[PDB]
């Protein structure tokens, strides 16, 4: 579509696209240069940086940024393409239509349609950050349904998302209350 | 028709077009009718019919801004289509541009935009642009995104979004690409060859439906760099209108480990999902390179991928690959078989009128004063390619400034509109930046053309017969060969004292049929044999199979044919088709010394002596060589020619160098002194005086002696 | 015995359609022309193991499983490879070279080993590796740890692969030395098949099933021009037709507006291709499969060639005997004579000769320019001796002519092809022909017995020999009527037919200029004798007496010896 593609999305993911997370840092005592000019350790730190989410006992990434580290990792502005976009989904399921020459899966199958090994690994970026629970009642009553019965519950949480300061880029979960289905 | 006239509107609206009534009447518009008008660069418009007789008939009248969107000029054609089928803007983003907008405070939408929508009805397209005059202001904007898309009518209820951030100008022109066939000249030829072969199967698939083949999809462009190939796909790209999809060597390349190939497989996946498109592969050779170069598995992986994209693609999808690298030799050979870049391109230095299209192209924004004399510079720029050409614009307009910088105070930071009026290059200056000049085209083999007619070879009218007979007709009548089942001869061997002037038979005979011509002197052989030379005996044959019809010429051959490389020439001249329109003209001094492998029959067996010149031949050489200088009226050189018996084209050379060198040193010594706007007869005599043969008896008669064998060995 | 699989679609107006009578692929055996043998070959190793396995079980043996096809680039390898899979209807996995090595670092094994497990699971199967040399080059050109990981774990597939289930390999390369020594051996791609470039009716068999769809003119020649286009391989046939409808739709396009998108359905309807526009074709053509060498077919009798009776008779009693009726000489016990050395002045037509006795024996012809030696010599060639007799080998009956000795044999390419030689197989109708000016020059240890020892004079044509050979070049040329020739031929005493075709051309290009001339002032449809004497008038010998005065006491002293 000539560009990023056009559709309506959470207001949460509006407003973080809007900034850019960078975060500032000064003139470091180890700099060799005038007051204005940045060389290499004076330079804003992109809210991607590894390094000082592992420094700050932060163990994933805050999506969005893993989004602008995407962004910036390519797609040139002005020239280089026509947008490639930086996101896809895995897909493991055999293409049922490949058809270089031969028949569907069932009884034939080419080199250009065989599901690759599957490489797993710790995924680095959590989507949802920080998991609020609004009172201390929403869920000592649940609690206290298992006191009294003494079985096990399950329940959805229903609530809405938001902005958290705390972690660069992050998203927090609010849940205000919680439904029992019949189980 | 629908072919009308285009004509500066009185009306300042964006969207209104004045027709003339019978034109009206012959495409049955009325009044109000918006319609659609197409213009040039496929550029498309939506504009409201208002009659108007006042216009001639067949002409209709559009004001500056609808032209300028349409990027077409005053005069030309446009066509104009029924739009019945337009909705009304459910909503329209528009955002004005910065610097028009300087200087503005409050809500720019009520005080422009508000009145010129409101009980206008005026319809928008995405891409055009509509300026509002409120007041004693001016502001442009832009038609940023329409709903629904990508044109509508902006009702009295359309909402209207002009929130966001300045748009800067210096994008849309800084930015110019959409570039189109008028951005390119002096490769009128190569420009034909893609558009024949990149339209055409785009443009309209169904020819080769009707005819029941498949089109050639891999193209392959190669020459020197600097020469305009990532131009030139740009504007056949742009003027196809397909969907493009350029593609950069270094910047896949510069990519972790796992994501080059990532990569490509993406763009591939995008290209075939939007057919039609045009895929432009820069710089293949840093992708692809050859098998002996880095064998690291990441270099392997890479060439891998690409491959088998290459061959997945044979589809009914309409893809075009182009790639553009320096030589041909640089990419694997695994890229130049069938189902892959199999058809090739090659590009050349320009010749006078390239270079002239290329100077006027550029010299187009400059302030270039009075004195300008663009063909003079053509004249004098050789073997200058464009982007030497741009440098050249760019020396002369800084050299310019520095002329100029003594009106300036550099510690001040603004400077008067008056001095940078009164900026203008000059001629002075373009000759100072081609002093300054660093031409580097030359420093390989490279396919040029050549203007030498029968006229600055004088005398040595069998010569040129046999060489009309042998090359000329096989050319433009080859219907009589097949008649008579003759195969054309493929190359001639030229032999004689040094300076007789071999090279300009070769450009004449190159000339005549009209066929590119490539040259490989002596030096670049020796490279070729050390083997520390950018290009290959191999690849100079390529080049000559791609431009052809081609003259390929080498020069003191004796002194490789005194062995590896005459071994894989041979190899590379038996190779060639015999059909293909290609000669190899070798020159030497020694052909005694030449392999007797080269003279065989199918190979440079006709045998060409060269003589000397005679006296008039020596006259018309002499006269040549000063048609472009002040002699003195009334003076004769025949009594030259006739004292200069025996001497070669490179002595009379010699005695007008000595004499012009005499002529400049007396005016710069009378200049000094303060005339000799010419050359007189005693100046003539003084450099005859130190007159030398550089040819002694001994070796002319060796020369005879080796023409008389010749002939006997084919007297009986 | 022989082709006897093929006597006798692909398993499938309305009617017609649906039972075949973009994509479209399932091409039968009906697509394919010009190698007949090589295509019944590849049946019979194929088919009856698949087939009709119950046949081995009563004769009670282990039939081959690797097969091995080799040849130029764009011969059709993959067509042959898929026509087959589709004919025979079996479970067809497919791997790619450059494919599979496209992957990250431990995936392309995988890939493989889940291959070989699921065509084993789903037998019977054909598994097509094409372009096996990318993931098996030379063991010297890569040293790189997975390139030698993915070839171990090929060689350990393919062994453990040899057991009872119905599953066949088949593999394709262009250069068969390319591929690792070690995927050789028994038990592995052990069976060889050579593709060779198409004759004159194999290249007429290509452009008809080419040229089927086109919208061809009446006046097509397709038997013209499959006699002129010489060594063009089918990949080049078919960019020969792309190449004339290209050139037929660019002269059509005067009437053709660009500018609209649509065209006139008259136009459109209106192509056609004319011989003009194959000829131009065929003038921008430019093959490339002689660059390297390469098995073809010769049609050459003993009628294009002039005297030499004795030694026609030497030949025939040297190679088409021991040929023909191999019986008698098992009866007598004396195995046949390997190779012939031929000597004599050049341009007396010894490769017409070479060319004769590949025709007689029906054996196929590959011969060694002396450039090919050269380059060899130098170590620049990509193949190899080694590569060339094994080719022959895998194409027996063949000729093998190496021209020009003299170039290497005035040594590491020696001593190569004498191991090569010597290592030949006794009964295997692997013939080598060696051409050579100068005899003595010749390294005397190819002259040993068992090797090139055969030595033939080939002597100046005698009148009667250039009479014969001057009219054998004039007869594809518009002669005057009554046009004689046995004068010419007398007055050429000591011609070789070098001098002769180079008369007879000069006399064409006399003929060509009067014509050209002649139009100008506008005649000439004929070759007069004007021109023929004009041209004698130039023409002279190209042997001194003194190598003649040589060939001659060379000759002498061979007789007296
Ligand atoms: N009988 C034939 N012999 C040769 N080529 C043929 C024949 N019939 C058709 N062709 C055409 O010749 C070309 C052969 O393509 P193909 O991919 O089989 O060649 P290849 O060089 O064997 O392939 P590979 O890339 O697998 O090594 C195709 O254009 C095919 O249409
Ligand atoms: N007609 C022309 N021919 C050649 N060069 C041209 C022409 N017109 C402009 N140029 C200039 O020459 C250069 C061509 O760049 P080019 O060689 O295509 O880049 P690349 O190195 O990517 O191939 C540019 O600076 C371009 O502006
Ligand atoms: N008719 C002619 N005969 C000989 N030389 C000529 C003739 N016309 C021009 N020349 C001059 O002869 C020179 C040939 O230079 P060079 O290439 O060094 O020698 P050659 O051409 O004999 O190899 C050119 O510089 C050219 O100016
Ligand atoms: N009987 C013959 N004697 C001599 N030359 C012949 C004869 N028949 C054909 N020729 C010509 O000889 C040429 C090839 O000569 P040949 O001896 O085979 O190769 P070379 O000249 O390299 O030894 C061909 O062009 C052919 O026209
Ligand atoms: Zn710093
Ligand atoms: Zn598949």
């Amino acid at each position: 579509r000539y560009g990023p593609l056009r559709i309506k999305e959470l207001a949460v993911d509006e407003e973080l696209e809007k900034e850019d997370g960078l975060i500032p840092r000064q003139k470091s005592k180890l700099c060799k240069h005038g007051d204005r000019g940045m060389c290499e350790y004076c330079s804003p730190l992109p809210p991607w940086d590894k390094e000082y989410h592992e420094k700050n006992k932060i163990k994933h990434i805050s999506f969005h940024s893993y989004l602008k580290k995407l962004n910036e990792n390519a797609n040139k502005k002005e020239n280089g393409s026509s947008y490639i976009s930086p996101l896809s989904e895995p897909d493991f399921r055999i293409n049922k239509r490949c058809h270089n020459g031969h028949e569907p899966w069932p009884r034939g199958i080419c080199s250009k349609c065989q599901p690759s090994a599957i490489t797993l690994q710790q995924q680095e970026f959590r989507m949802v950050d920080h998991v609020e629970f609004q009172k201390s009642e929403i869920i000592n009553e649940f609690i206290q349904a298992w006191r009294y019965t003494g079985m096990q519950r399950f329940g959805y949480m229903y609530g809405s998302y938001s902005k958290y300061d705390n972690t660069p880029l992050g998203i927090k979960a609010v849940v205000e209350a919680i439904y029992e289905p019949p189980q | 028709d629908n072919m009308l006239l285009v004509d500066d509107a009185i009306n300042d609206d964006n969207s209104v077009i004045a027709i003339n009534s019978n034109t009206m009447d012959k495409l049955e518009l009325f009044r109000g009718d918006t319609v659609l008008v197409k213009g040039k660069k496929r550029k498309d418009t939506v504009l409201i019919v208002l009659i108007d007789d006042e216009l001639e008939d067949g002409a209709c009248r559009i004001n500056r801004v609808v032209r300028n969107n349409l990027r077409i000029r005053l005069g030309d054609l446009v066509t104009i289509h029924p739009c019945p089928d337009i909705k009304y803007a459910t909503r329209i983003s528009v955002l004005p541009i910065a610097d028009t907008i300087e200087g503005i405070t409050g809500n720019l939408f009520d005080v422009f935009l508000k009145p010129y929508f409101v009980e206008a009805y005026r319809p928008v397209r995405k891409g055009d642009h509509f300026v509002v005059r409120g007041g004693m202001r001016q502001v442009e904007f832009k038609v940023v995104d329409v709903e629904p898309e990508e044109y509508a009518v902006v009702a009295q209820d359309t909402i209207i979004h002009w929130e966001g951030e300045p748009i800067n100008r210096e994008d849309e022109e800084n930015n110019m690409n959409e570039v189109g066939y008028d951005d390119i000249g002096g490769c009128r030829k190569q420009m034909a060859q893609i558009r024949e072969m990149v339209e055409l199967p785009l443009r309209h698939p169904q020819l080769f439906k009707a005819i029941g083949i498949k089109p050639p999809r891999g193209v392959l462009m190669y020459g020197p760099p600097g020469t305009g190939k990532t131009l030139m796909a740009r504007a056949v790209a742009n003027e196809t209108g397909a969907f493009f999809f350029l593609i950069n060597g270094p910047e896949v390349m510069s990519k972790m480990a796992g994501e080059s190939e990532s990569n490509l497989r993406k763009a591939f996946e995008e290209a075939e999902k939007n057919a039609p498109a045009i895929i432009f592969i820069d710089e293949i050779d840093s992708i692809a390179p050859k098998r002996d170069k880095t064998n690291g598995e990441v270099e392997r992986r890479v060439v891998s991928q690409l491959l088998t994209l290459m061959d997945g693609m044979k589809a009914r999808s309409n893809v075009v690959v182009i790639a553009a690298t320096n030589r041909p030799n640089s990419i694997d050979p695994a890229l130049r078989r069938f189902g892959r870049f199999d058809r090739e391109v090659d590009i050349g230095i320009p010749d006078a009128t390239g270079r002239l299209e290329v100077l006027r192209i550029h010299t187009k924004n400059m302030k270039l004063a009075d004195d300008v004399d663009l063909e003079a510079l053509a004249a004098e720029t050789h073997g200058y390619v464009g982007a030497d050409i741009a440098s050249l614009c760019s020396e002369a307009a800084m050299q310019q400034i520095r002329e100029k910088m003594d009106l300036i105070d550099l510690d001040e930071d603004e400077i008067d509109a008056e001095v940078l009026d009164s900026l203008g290059v000059t001629m002075d200056n373009f000759r100072f930046a081609l002093g300054n000049s660093n031409p580097s085209a030359l420093r390989e083999t490279v396919v040029e053309s050549v203007n030498v007619t029968w006229d600055d070879v004088g005398g040595l009218d069998e010569i040129k017969e046999e060489l009309k007979e042998t090359v000329e007709y096989p050319v433009l009548h080859p219907d009589q060969y097949t008649k008579f089942g003759l195969s054309p001869s493929k190359g001639v061997l030229f032999y004689g004292p040094p300076g007789t002037g071999k090279t300009l038979l070769a450009k004449a005979v190159a000339t005549e049929v009209s066929a590119n011509f490539i040259s490989v002197k002596g030096p670049e052989l020796l490279s070729m044999w050390y083997g520390e030379s950018e290009s290959n005996i191999r690849d100079i044959f390529d080049k000559a199979r791609a431009a052809a019809p081609t003259v390929v010429f080498l020069d003191e051959l004796d002194s490789i044919a005194k062995d590896r490389v005459v071994n894989q020439l041979l190899t590379e001249m038996d190779g060639m088709n015999a059909k293909k329109n290609v000669f190899v003209i070798g020159a030497t001094n020694r052909p005694d010394q030449i392999d007797p492998a080269i003279l065989r029959p199918g190979r440079l067996d006709q045998l060409i002596y060269v003589p000397l010149p005679d006296e008039n031949a020596r006259l018309s050489i002499l006269n040549a060589q000063l048609r472009k200088t002040p002699l003195e009226p009334g003076l004769e050189l025949t009594a030259i020619a006739k004292a200069t018996q025996g001497f070669s084209g490179a002595d009379l050379l010699y005695i007008v160098q000595r004499a012009a060198k005499y002529a400049i040193k007396d005016s710069i010594e009378a200049h000094r002194q303060h005339p000799v706007p010419y050359i007189t007869k005693e100046h003539f005599a003084e450099a005859m005086k130190t007159a030398k043969r550089s040819v002694s008896d001994a070796e002319l008669r060796r020369y005879e002696a080796y023409s008389q064998q010749m002939k006997a060995s084919r007297g009986q």
